[PDB]
RNA sequence: ACCCUCAGAAGGGAGGCGAAAUAGAGCAUGAAAUCAGUUGGCGAUCGAGCGACAGGGCAUACAAGGUCCCUCGACGAAUGACCGACGCGCGAGCGUCCAGUAAGACUCACGGGAAGCCGAUGUUCUGUCGUACGUUUUGAAAAACGAGCCAGGGAGUGUGUCU
RNA sequence: CGCUCUAAUUGGAUGGAAGUAGGGGUGAAAACUCCUAUGGACCGAUUAGUGACGAAAAUCCUGGCCAUAGUAGCAGCGAUA
RNA sequence: UGUCCCAACGUUGGGCCCGGUGAACUGUACAUUCCAGUGCGGAGUCUGGAGACACCCAGGGGGAAGCGAAGACCCUAUGGA
């Protein structure tokens, strides 16, 4: 769940904000932003034997 | 906080700093450029006069929207930033006091170097309409002074 | 007033054209050139359509400008510049190393480039410079 | 009183007749700087060479006077490639183990930056009574 | 610490500690955007994808590059004459011979020279070419779409099955 | 070509590592390397591996910063002080 | 009856200059343009010419298909309500 813990959402178009999911106007959860998701991370599943 | 930019012998030279001045950054550009190369003494009278509004400075790269000055000699705009000048008074009064106590004849002394930065701004906020509020800092000016036998 | 003039050419009864290629091609050489009696120049044609097109040349204009010559003088000068990269360096200089005068105002007595004569015994239809000026509006200072 | 380099700066390599000739095509001819198009319309594009891969691109294209691409055919001659400008082929030198079976007629050595004084004089001295020249030697006053 | 200055527990100067204060309090290092002062180049008659490649001006401590300039001479691919002799053409001019000669890029040797001198770097001038980049598109400099600038972040991953 | 950490082999560093600034050399190039300064403790190579491994772009995200500009506003209200 | 012919003068608060305070919109880059032409057929940047010494103040807004809003109209989606 790293990066997913919000209900961000975005405004869509309308203020000449890209869309971008938002929350008390700060970007959340999506890849490229700061403090969201990991797009492809390190996983627990995987075997490596 | 700045450190001084030019090397000072230190047998024929004085020092002087104002530190973090909230004033204008734009006005002290102006008087430094214009007094560098006067004599402290000069240069207080010259201050003093632009106090007293019948000097004005130069205003060369700070200048939309300012008004002509016939006094101004080789330029146009120019006014008379008495904060930013008594600042400077200030700046002048210590580098003449250090002079002083160090042997030398203040007042006498070229202005060699003179040099303003703007070391950040104490910020503030103004509430704008529609809710929404916006930027409404002041600059926080540095100076250094380096006065010479001359 | 003084020029030195490595070559001075004299004008008069020369098509216009083909005197200021050759002003050209020389100035651009290094050649300081003086063109003499401007006045007397003249260029082949209907005389009622090449007044039309000079004349349209006066009238062209707007708050930018399109400043033409009215004088012999000029009309000679532009006539020349139109030959030369007047916006480049080198050019601007060949321009300005050349000058046209009306009549002659030195003692020597110019030279007439080769090919650039008009007979007027076998000719009758061109006009000379100072004819066009003349109607342009000039003051006949000549 | 005056500084001094350390072992043999003189040094020149002996090479064939082919070497040397090919050494100073490479020389002569030199190459294009190969950087980034348009590094010098913004400053986050730095110089390091990338394939410009706009489908419009105007380098990528091959419009005279937009750069010229990487290609094999720019490679400097095999038996020179990689030779110091001076005719040797350069070693790198990290200790003085690093000197044993170093040609000091076909290579010359480097000592690389990290080595500190110490080490470096004793690399230095030892290459020097090999016949070697240090591409990158200490100055002492002497 | 002490001393001078100052309205002053502010700040500044001098001074002290420490290997270092450009480690002095949000104090390791200290990039880019960007700001002050200043140095080099350009500059108040001149034109705009900001450059690439050539070639000139001016500027440059060492170091890590050391070349480069002129006489002559050797070699010399393709290409390749002038003049003069003779013969043609109304003529511009051509043919034969002189001659595949002289010439001919690079490279080299002897002699002489340069150390801001050669390269290289910074800026500027000249020539040639040149209306960003990425994307949408048959067609983009585009009056189609994106970005004020910089830095950091930012997009083929895992399990199972199949081939 | 370059990045992270692992392993084997093998090196450098307070006689000054990384990083940063400017500068010299190599490579067609990804990049490699050296010099000077700053810095003051870590840093590589080869081979085999490893993967939240390479950015100029997404009205991309966050931070910081410039022009805008010493510009607009600090007048307008039946309460003009 | 200043709505108009047809505009005038005056009053007060701004505007303009000075001290202090001090934002925002906007910005790919370059940019002194004009007349034509050309080009994806609506160009400050291409092409030809013309004009153009640099900086600054005020103005009214002709142009930047100016800024502001991923077009509400129209069609398309095996979209929504
Ligand atoms: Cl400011
Ligand atoms: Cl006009
Ligand atoms: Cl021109
Ligand atoms: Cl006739
Ligand atoms: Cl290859
Ligand atoms: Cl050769
Ligand atoms: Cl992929
Ligand atoms: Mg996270
Ligand atoms: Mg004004
Ligand atoms: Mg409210
Ligand atoms: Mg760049
Ligand atoms: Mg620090
Ligand atoms: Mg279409
Ligand atoms: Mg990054
Ligand atoms: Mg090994
Ligand atoms: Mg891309
Ligand atoms: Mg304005
Ligand atoms: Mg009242
Ligand atoms: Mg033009
Ligand atoms: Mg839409
Ligand atoms: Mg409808
Ligand atoms: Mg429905
Ligand atoms: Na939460
Ligand atoms: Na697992
Ligand atoms: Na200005
Ligand atoms: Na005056
Ligand atoms: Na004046
Ligand atoms: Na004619
Ligand atoms: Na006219
Ligand atoms: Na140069
Ligand atoms: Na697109
Ligand atoms: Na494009
Ligand atoms: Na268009
Ligand atoms: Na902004
Ligand atoms: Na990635
Ligand atoms: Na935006
Ligand atoms: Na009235
Ligand atoms: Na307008």
């Amino acid at each position: 769940y790293a990066g997913l813990r919000t209900p961000a959402e975005s405004f869509g178009s309308g203020r000449g904000q890209a869309h971008v999911p938002k929350l008390d106007g700060r970007a959340r959860r999506v890849p490229q932003a700061v403090k969201g998701r990991s797009a492809h991370p390190p996983k627990t599943e995987k075997d490596r034997s | 906080g700045i450190s001084y930019s030019v090397e000072a012998d230190p047998d024929t030279t004085a020092k002087a700093m104002l530190r973090e001045r909230q004033m204008s950054f734009k006005h002290s550009k102006a008087i430094a450029r214009e007094i560098k190369g006067k004599t402290a003494g000069e240069a207080v009278d010259y201050l003093e006069a632009v106090i007293e509004g019948d000097q004005p400075v130069p205003f060369k790269q700070h200048n939309s929207g300012v008004g002509h000055k016939s006094k101004v000699d080789g330029w146009d705009a120019g006014r008379y930033p008495e904060k930013a000048s008594k600042a400077f008074l200030d700046l002048l009064e210590n580098a003449v006091g250090n002079a002083d106590h160090q042997g030398f004849d203040g007042e006498a002394m070229t202005i060699k170097h003179v040099a303003a930065h703007k070391v950040g701004e104490q910020q503030g906020r103004k509430p704008r309409a529609m809710g929404r509020a916006s930027a409404w800092n002041s600059p926080q000016v540095d100076v250094e002074l380096i006065l010479e036998e001359p | 007033a003084e020029f030195d003039a490595d070559v001075i050419v004299d004008a008069r009864d020369c098509i216009m054209g083909r005197v200021a290629s050759q002003v050209a091609e020389q100035a651009l050489d290094g050649e300081t050139v003086a063109v003499v009696n401007a006045e007397r120049a003249v260029i082949t044609g209907r005389e009622e359509q090449i007044v039309e097109k000079y004349e349209k040349r006066v009238d062209i204009g707007n708050d930018n400008g399109y400043f033409y010559p009215k004088r012999p003088d000029g009309i000679f000068k532009r006539t020349i510049r139109g030959m030369l990269p007047h916006k480049k360096q080198r050019g601007r200089e060949a321009f300005e190393s050349v000058r046209v005068y009306l009549g002659n105002p030195y003692d020597e007595d110019g030279e007439v480039l080769d090919g650039t004569s008009l007979d007027r015994l076998s000719n009758i239809k061109f006009v000379t410079l100072g004819e066009i000026s003349e109607t342009l509006g000039a003051n006949k200072t000549w | 009183t005056e500084l001094q380099a350390r072992g043999l700066t003189e040094k020149t390599p002996d090479l064939s007749d082919e070497d040397a000739r090919l050494l100073t095509q490479r020389h002569r001819v030199g190459k294009p700087q190969f950087n980034r198009q348009d590094h010098h319309k913004k400053k986050r594009v730095s110089t390091s060479w990338r394939k410009p891969r706009g489908q419009l691109s105007k380098q990528r294209r091959g419009i005279k006077g937009k750069g010229d691409t990487v290609e094999a055919g720019f490679r400097s001659p095999t038996a020179v490639r990689g030779k110091h400008p001076s005719g040797f082929e350069e070693v790198r030198v990290h200790n003085v183990d690093d000197l044993e079976g170093v040609d000091g007629d076909t290579e010359a050595v480097r000592i690389a930056s990290k080595v500190g004084a110490r080490k470096r004089e004793r690399i230095e001295e030892e290459a020097e009574d090999a016949g070697i020249r240090v591409l990158n030697p200490t100055y002492v006053e002497v």
